[PDB]
């Protein structure tokens, strides 16, 4: 497989990238390669490169909270799309190392969740999914420095910023030209 | 093969079918069909009876795997709005949804053979879930509206605190026929009337 | 199923 | 191809078929239309045979796979509210549930033919097996409700103690047409009436 | 198995069906079948009761999950072309483009049941779809149009601004019987008319 | 595309089906249809034409790849119960099952045409084997149940020994017309009743 | 769509369809149901026809790719058994096993239009192939049965010797209208009989 | 795979993961790591990340007892979520090694078993289920040092615990940050 | 594939998992891999690991015959559910090494065998069925110290041993605690 | 592939398995083993252990002709089952070196090849059936030692050998017990 | 895989092809791999094979900037047909270094970006794809030195180039022959 | 439903 | 079938 | 078929 | 088609 | 339709 040599060719120049779904199977993969690069050598960075639409706003979490984790500084970079979680993974990285490329589109919005299972189970989804969602507009308040009735205004809606405009949110620090 | 039969008098000879004869006795038969089409069919039916004599009782045998909510609401409805009286049997089961429509018939006219299975359960997603855009917000909200209702339903007709159906459906509760009365769907229990 | 339904 | 045939009298002609002349004799045939949908008709049949004439008996002529449990007991429960003797005969087969209805007819009125099988099973999971939350606490439960009355139904019908019933039902006992009678099941097995 | 019955009077001896009763009554029943196939059925009952009589109302009831956006529009059309005053009756559900149909009928006759739900829905993209070269710049400029019809048709049944319309559009609106009153749907929501 | 054909007589003119017509000559037609639902088909057409005239001989047509054991065991029974002989023809095949219900005519009543085929085949696994706990033990015991009926019905019916037709079953041992007879299921091979 | 029509007499006016107005005129059409299943309708055909009037020729049209082997040879008895001659006239095909049954008719009477093609082919293994035990040993000396049959059925009705059907059979020989008289099938090729 | 070659090389590291179904299948792979880990050094301790909704009750019983029966100590973490025989593998953990990542959520719940065979089979195997459940119950007590009985009140319910709610019930000993 | 790798690191080790169907398949490569490891070293123990619902009589019987041919100790340990052939293998460990973890099932009872072919081969296919299933109880009365009949009494049942009953039966020689 | 592997390590210890089918697959598959091993060293012999229920007359002999082809003794061992072909394959095996395991079971019968084609190829296919099966009853005859009356006496029925009654028949040489 | 095998020889050539398709996947392959080789030796040149239809507008913008920020020369050559996203990308290499093969076809068109979801998403997808549309557009006119008029002109139109009419109108800087 | 409808 | 079931 | 069937 | 059939 | 169709 000429796709997985690259990615471990490139996993050895510590960068790893979130090319899709931002699922439990994608969240567990990432989270293994980034306490493994972490491991390996924690006095270096990580690269992470984006470029997905998002997923299950859990999964998304427990990618966070890995790369919160990692005892070493993670460098975000937009090489297309990031949305939802993409786009909170994105905004999480180590501020002064967040980095867009120009034609980069980022959306702050919520993931949906999902609905499954009996009333019962839906009726605790739901809240499960309250809860979470609040405290994913906690973090990007922080990350991108904006008032949380802010985040809220653009979050629920499906609101695009552009690579330029998501530097002056505050999502990004860099847009990376040549 | 559901056979005919013939019955006759001095008009002539007349063929018919064992539901179309429980239909001219004003029995509704509400069996498998269960589906938001045959919601419609038990409302034709309502209404014609209705229409034909608006002073005689209808009869309606329920048994059934429940059904959509939605639909099984709008039955609910229709039998409600109508003028004469509905009385209701249980045989076999009234599943989830159909103990509602059980419970809906006249007070001191609910009633179910021995054997009798009746099964609280809280109402499902379907019928209109084509894709939400919110679905785990706005699904989620339809899902409690309509278990609001099913147990606000059951509360004005079985005489129990809506709180008490919540905490009875949410774990699948499963009633006998003789239980059933002690919960308030069934005022009584029919006797077997053999001969011998 | 009489009496009494019908 | 089920044939029609004609029957004739001063009154007229009459094109009818096999099953339909069965049900002008006052029999019901149940056969391997075992679902729901069909224990619907049969109560259907019997209520119209009770109907047409209280004092004549029914004789339900029983060949079939069984069938679901919750249903057939729908069956059994208008089986004997029904003021008619109902006698029943088991050609072929009457397997699981079916033995039931078998045994359930008016005692003096169980029969079979000679090579007929009578097989005693356990209660199947189906019908309303949705999704109930701890389904290994509830159909565990259900289950438990309907290996008992199918152990109790039998009791009452053959002579045999539950906890008999029960553990040939646990082992899939099948019982020809002359162990059925020493069972309880048949009160006599048929001889050819050949005239020659 | 919908049964049918049978009617009578000194000319003779009529059997018919619910449905064809009701539409003897001038009631269209709009049910599940809410297919493009189906739109042309409505549209053909609406020119035959304007036909047998121009200065008698027509009902419609509407129990379904909404439909195609070209072909309830097609309805929509015929409902207001024809000279008879249409009235409306949500029964069970008015979803989505079918809750056009509700408000189209004339004003001071929409009205509903008491549980019944309308849901106001975005047009879907369906019908002809079939591979417009720039699909991103052809179909999305036809579902503008057709979210702009959508709005339209509503604004001038239900005294909203457009505008207010597409923002509960966009969100999946659900109303309850009573909401829609309040919201320009429904002008009553219906009594129960029991005599006990 | 089985045609119609018109027969008429002073009283008046009559289309009717071959197969129909057969049923009026009192013929029993069994086709490719083995399954257990047909079984009750042929035994509702024994029944049938006992009660036109308990004294005139039936005849079944046999032209058939076997079936079910146990339902063709039902209606074996049939067959022997009936009051008036039944005679029995082989056109085509009687495989396996089938050549059971052929040797089961009355004797110097079973007959084949000259290129008639008859298998003699063991009893197959079918029908309820819905999953018995121990298959191995009680489906194999099953099995020599049926083995033990087809060999103990055939030896009744064909002079030999079970132990024999036991020895010729379990090699699927296959008969020509002429052989049939010299084997006991047929009395006679019909000749070709040629005007030229 | 079969058009219907209608023919008329002083008597009364018949509405018809192509086929049975066919059967009217004892022809009997065997088209592409080369199934066990038509196969017992040719058999019901042949032998009403024979009753309704013995001592008229029956006609049977062929058009048909082939079929089974032992329903073929069930359909071959019975043209033989019958009373009276029956020609046979070969439309588009008569494919391996209809080319016996077009060869099978009485002699001086097997016709072909021109362009008729006729198709000589070895037996199929097909029909009561459910799992002979040795089913190299016992299908394929059953197969060998078989084409014994086809041959010494064909010589019989051709003139050759078998060993001469045998190879041309093995090759698949495709005979034309004309071949096929030359060959023994067909003792004549119908002259287009216009009238201009 | 990528997927695979990261987790061999976190196997080397000593780190297992549980990310998915807990069923017999899982059950038998993270019984034969936790076995191959003792066996190549038992002096050493092992990481196990949990990021699962759980399965089959008894699948976590052969996971517990081989956490046990090696001879090292385990440490857990919730990496995400931790329900059902997640959580039982969570708090099963050595003590003071249980840990939380903030956002993780822990469901003390039990397996609904699941019915499969005929009546007679069903009746076993709810049964072997209660007995199983009620040693699952035991067990929580002693995990997190709770009543039986409260246990059985939060074990019947679907109560999730926020990774801090879990820190304070006893589940997890510690809440890792940075 | 991580698993398939796992596996192979603990061949090395000599551990063997039967872990599934004890089908043909399944004892082929037991076999293969009991013949392998005694080839390799037949002075060092095979330490066999069950965690089974047991499967045919005949492949289990394959599976213990090669067992015993191995010139070598083999160990056995329930991990978890030994039943049917499972059972009967974990008995047939060498005794004084019989192993079961604390919350090991154990299951004695037959193999259904299975019905397939003719009525002609299903009458051989139960005779032969009767003939291993009567050797079956012969052995597991020698594994366990049973009469036979007691092994008959409980076998045709569906009787579940707890880990210390099982013990106490005669299956397992040792409880393995921490 | 765990399973490969191991067969790869045994195929250097010079053991053959005939697990399953006895097809044309099967048959260029042993025979390219065969030769391999053959080509490799002749001098050493090659152990070919049977579990199989048999396959195509002609695949059987196709083997057949590779084992005896091979310059260099073949043990066979009966590890379960070995019939129709498998069988001829054991009793084929050098003289001496022909074994069962005390639970195998032998059953002499042949193949009944399968009918395919249309009647002029279904009628040759008999026949060759007829010839390859009469040569599998000369060559069993002189493996066993038997009279050929008795071989097909047995070999048309469905007659099963115990391990012990296939010694005393002679398909076997040696029963290996421990 | 021989196709991926000759794909990693060709890679530590500094080959790079793009051969299908131009979507989420495609791009993330070539991000990877661009990355990659310009971390190994940014020094040197890396050459782009193409031969494409098209894709997704979002796909080929993600590889765009990728092959920008690498700072090494990309040369690219359509060897086959380069449409869509696989001119622009062809448009895209240094200049000076864009190449076709003679036969080559260039298709400057657009996208049409395909149509999903609900009308509130429809709604959006169109605008965020006449927004990059118009992007390609710009570029498209800075790559070929025509006004951005002519670009729409025969953007919006099946116009196809021979690889001759491509250099002339500014796509390819020299047409390779031998 | 009458009335009003009808 | 009678007697006696008719 | 007759005779002698009918 | 007649003649001769019918 | 009418008028005027019919």
């Amino acid at each position: 497989s000429l796709t997985d040599s690259v990615y471990e060719r490139l996993l050895s120049e510590r960068i790893i990238f979130l090319g899709s779904e931002v699922n439990d199977e994608i969240a567990n993969r990432l989270c293994a390669q980034i306490l493994l690069l972490a491991a390996e050598d924690a006095s270096k960075d990580i690269s992470l490169y984006i470029n997905s639409p998002g997923g299950s706003i859990s999964a998304g979490m427990a990618i966070y909270d890995t790369m919160v984790l990692a005892p070493c500084d993670i460098a975000t970079y937009a090489m297309g799309m990031a949305a939802s979680m993409g786009e909170f993974l994105l905004a999480a990285g180590t501020k002064g190392k967040r980095y867009a490329l120009p034609h980069a589109r980022i959306l702050m919005h919520q993931p949906l969740g999902g609905v499954t299972g009996s009333a019962a189970d839906i009726a605790i989804q739901a809240e499960q999914f309250a809860v979470i969602k609040k405290e994913m507009f906690r973090l990007n308040a922080e990350f991108t420095g904006q008032p949380i009735e802010r985040i809220e205004a653009d979050s629920d809606r499906d609101r695009w910023f552009t690579a330029a405009e998501a530097l002056e949110y505050g999502f990004v620090d860099h847009i990376i030209t040549r | 093969i559901l056979p005919s039969f013939i019955e006759h008098s001095s008009f002539g000879v007349k063929e018919s079918n064992p539901y179309n004869k429980l239909f001219e006795e004003r029995i509704i038969f509400l069996g498998v069909q269960v589906d938001d089409a045959s919601a419609n069919d038990i409302m034709a039916q309502l209404l014609v009876l209705e229409s034909l004599d608006p002073d005689r009782d209808i009869t309606m045998y329920i048994n059934s795997p429940g059904g959509g909510f939605t639909s099984l609401m709008a039955i609910y409805d229709t039998m409600q709005y109508v003028r004469a009286d509905i009385q209701t049997v249980c045989l076999g089961q009234a599943a989830s949804a159909a103990a509602v429509l059980l419970a809906a018939g006249t007070p001191g006219k609910r009633m179910a053979l021995p054997n009798a299975r009746v099964l609280i359960h809280q109402p499902s997603l379907s019928g209109v879930i084509q894709g939400q855009f919110s679905d785990l917000e706005i699904q989620a909200a339809e899902i409690e509206r309509m278990r609001t209702l099913m147990e606000t339903t059951l509360a004005r007709h079985t005489g129990k605190d809506a709180g008490v159906i919540r905490k009875d459906t949410d774990r699948d509760k499963i009633l006998t026929a003789e239980e059933a009365k002690d919960y308030g769907i069934i005022d009584t229990v029919l006797e077997y009337r053999k001969l011998s | 199923f009489t009496p009494x339904a019908p």
